[PDB]
């Protein structure tokens, strides 16, 4: 247990899963669907991963 | 006399054009890594005059 | 290389006393050119390696009527430099007359340090524009350099003559000033004495010795213009490299000014770009939009996140700068200088090509033309007959000064593929 | 996204300042806008993320004959925020007029924080109705407001004016500005003095200095309101998402507000939503039934038996809400708000649509009646007539607030599937 919960850590890092993955800040979700309005609505089989990250990572 | 000259500038300006814009699409391939093409594009100027597919 | 600077006029000869007095300052020198013990840097871009292990600035003096030169006698930083350079109206004319007829001594004046000097790189004026006693002779002597070297570059440090009412002749002073400014010089740094005189009252309740506290800001921004170059930089250690990236077109020469403290008497990159981008800390005072701007920081900063802070400037997207070929605000980063202590460390400097002082410029033409119009502020004198009988420079001057309103606002728009 | 707040009248200033204040003791920073060390939030709901890391709120000062305005002046939250917003009669007609002349420098006020502002999501209004200086001001600068920007909401905070027996004028002046308020405005949040004056009586023996209290009642209301959106929740963390549910049409927007301890100088979660519930816990005072009800809960609450709590109170069945299509009691749950000290832990606030207000509005209309039948109370000024010749909007004000109170009794009916 405590290998783990000092060079990385285990509750900590499953709350922001909790935030961004399970939706549980509503805030994050809100301006990631504001921000990429036309990357969504127009489609992004014609686009590269690394716009939509690179812009997600301002967006948060 | 300006029949060489802006002959001159005139082609070499559409080929420099040319391989500039061959200079951003080989490094769109490839993705910061892609601060060089948005630094090279700042604020997006001539993102967008000839561009293809 | 070698870089040889001038100065004419009172106001002239108080910056560049200034400038010498804080690059004095700056290096670990005596003011008697002694090296101290704990120097390192480039000390030749304007500092003569003298005889007695002096560091003698390479300074022209030029004068008429002297007042302040005798204040600039008495003084310590006299044994500096003194390379006996000293050589004795308040209209253009006036001055252009008096220029005229000693030229050739103060050319050998020029001639001695040309010779003096191994290399030469530039000529950076000092020059007060409608300075009284500057108009007229700086207008001449500049006239004069540019046609004898043309291989050299020639900048000029100049300030909008107007407190917003005074003097009725003081337009076309200004006026003939800026055609020989166009026409006769390369690079144009201009300083507006109503912006710094209202920063001034802003940051201090000072208004009454504003030339003295203008004197320390001219000195800064003149001493931060060249850090790169006195200290050891990389890009922009010559005049010319600095001055090739700023000018896409030769009459779009027009540098503006800002500074990321206001007041001078932790933060990171993005930062101080913002705020060296924002026109309220522009110190120099339909759409106006930027042709390309550069910029240089100097102070404590990291330097690994400087891409990411590109990437946020880039999108928070503040100017629509250009249309037609592409600019770019340009960064350049500097280590903040040593050999003196450092107070307020995060300092940036921003050199910027702007239409915007095509308003300045319409604002002084209107000037002229209500004084033109009215026709009783001319103030005739036999000087201005002699040198001109139709007074036809005049027309010259505003010509040109209207070809160069075109050129702005033509640039601003998104066709200048066609001249105008 | 971000929401600029306005504030005009010297009881809206009054109110502004303590909410600016309150919020400020809420949250972890200084009255210079420093950061506490202990801070996390959300804190771009209202402050600007100024330049020293500086939180400044974003808030438009309006004002007529300044007197607190002074008192607002000398105090160290005049270091909290600044953004020189302060520009310079007591009837509505009078403040109609002086805002007629003035409105584009006060627009240019608005548009230099909207242009200082990225994003916009609405203006919230801190008017006192039938406030001397507010009235007639507010509802001019309501109706450019709404003009200028159709893509942004609009809340006012409003106080019912009457102390039940004055002033002749002020039913007039609360018609007109009712009118505004009804076609001008797109959510209303109505406040009772009388309600407040006599809950202040009720749980102290204060009637003296009512405004001051006042003051904290309508700051910890406006504090609760936004709680949500301060503090990292997860529903109505904008204005707009909580104006939507609200509303079934878009006259019925007038919003009632109660609040679960009334003396605030272990429970369970049906108790306090059914004290909640309870009118004699309503703060603000045939058939009168509520449309929806939305309700927050902030304090320790134990979250695992609020549906047992929803059946109880469910089953306890405490309103017959509605006829025509459904709405609800509607629950929110929120944290207690940290970085400050909490007493009185369990605190709810409801905001709620009714047709009980339908009565005051009868109320202030039966005293607009006889003082317009008796007519030696208009009280004739040359503002007045001005205005308006005939006298005609008080008539159109007349017809609407007749079709505002036939909607509300119609909604009343089981049939409002025809419109009335």
């Amino acid at each position: 247990l405590d290998v783990l919960n000092k060079k990385y850590s285990l509750l900590d890092h499953m709350q922001a899963m909790r935030r961004y993955l399970l939706l549980g800040q509503g805030d994050f979700i809100r301006h990631l669907m504001d921000l990429l309005k036309p990357e969504l609505v127009r489609p992004a089989t014609t686009l590269y991963q690394h716009n939509l990250t690179g812009i997600l990572e301002t967006a948060v | 006399l300006v029949s060489g000259f802006e002959a001159t500038i005139n082609k070499f300006d559409k080929n420099f054009s040319a391989h500039l814009l061959d200079l951003l699409a080989r490094l769109s391939i490839y993705s910061g890594m892609a601060s060089v093409i948005s630094r090279l594009d700042f604020n997006g100027f001539y993102t967008e005059r000839l561009e293809r597919l | 290389r070698e870089i040889i600077t001038l100065q004419l006029g009172q106001c002239g000869n108080q910056i560049g006393f200034e400038f010498w007095k804080q690059l004095c300052a700056e290096h670990g020198i005596s003011p008697e050119g002694i090296v101290e013990e704990f120097a390192t840097d480039r000390k030749d871009v304007f500092f003569y390696q003298a005889d007695d292990e002096h560091y003698i600035p390479r300074a022209v003096l030029l004068d008429l009527e002297p007042r302040v030169i005798h204040s600039i006698l008495n003084s310590p930083y006299a044994k500096l430099y003194n390379p006996e350079n000293i050589y004795l109206g308040n209209n253009w004319a006036s001055g252009f007359s008096q220029g005229e007829k000693i030229h050739e001594d103060i050319f050998d004046i020029i001639d001695r340090e040309a010779d003096g000097s191994d290399s030469l790189e530039g000529f950076v004026l000092c020059h007060s524009i409608a300075g009284g006693t500057g108009s007229g002779l700086g207008s001449y002597l500049l006239e004069r350099l540019n046609d004898r070297y043309p291989k050299k570059l020639v900048q000029t440090y100049s300030v909008f003559p107007n407190q917003d009412e005074d003097v009725v002749v003081q337009p076309y002073n200004s006026l003939l000033t800026l055609k020989r400014l166009t026409q006769n010089a390369d690079c144009v740094v201009v300083l507006d004495n109503t912006a710094l005189n209202r920063i001034a009252t802003d940051r201090l309740h000072i208004q009454n010795p504003s030339f003295s506290q203008i004197n320390q800001l001219v000195s800064t921004i003149m001493s931060a213009s060249t850090t790169t170059l006195r200290y050891p930089g990389y890009m922009n250690n010559d005049l010319i490299g600095l001055i090739a990236s700023l000018i896409p077109t030769p009459r779009l020469h027009f540098l503006m000014t800002g500074y990321t403290p206001l007041t001078t008497d932790k933060t990171t990159v993005l930062d101080v770009m913002r705020r060296l981008l924002q026109p309220k800390n522009v110190m120099v005072s339909t759409n106006h939009c930027y042709i390309a701007i550069l910029n240089i920081i100097q102070g404590e900063v990291d330097p690994t996140q400087v891409h990411k802070s590109l990437q946020r400037i880039r999108e928070r997207k503040l100017a629509n700068f250009i249309p037609w070929g592409p600019a770019s605000i340009q960064v350049a980063l500097s280590r903040k200088s040593p050999y003196l202590p450092s107070a307020h460390r995060v300092s940036g400097l921003m050199m910027a090509n702007h239409t915007s002082i095509s308003s300045l410029f319409e604002r002084t033409c209107r000037q002229y033309d209500k004084l033109r119009k009215r026709e009783a502020f001319l103030e005739q004198f036999r000087k201005e007959d002699m040198f001109k009988d139709n007074f036809d420079e005049m027309d010259t001057s505003r010509e040109i000064v209207q070809q160069l309103i075109d050129e702005y606002h033509a640039a601003t728009r998104p066709d200048y593929i066609s001249w105008g």
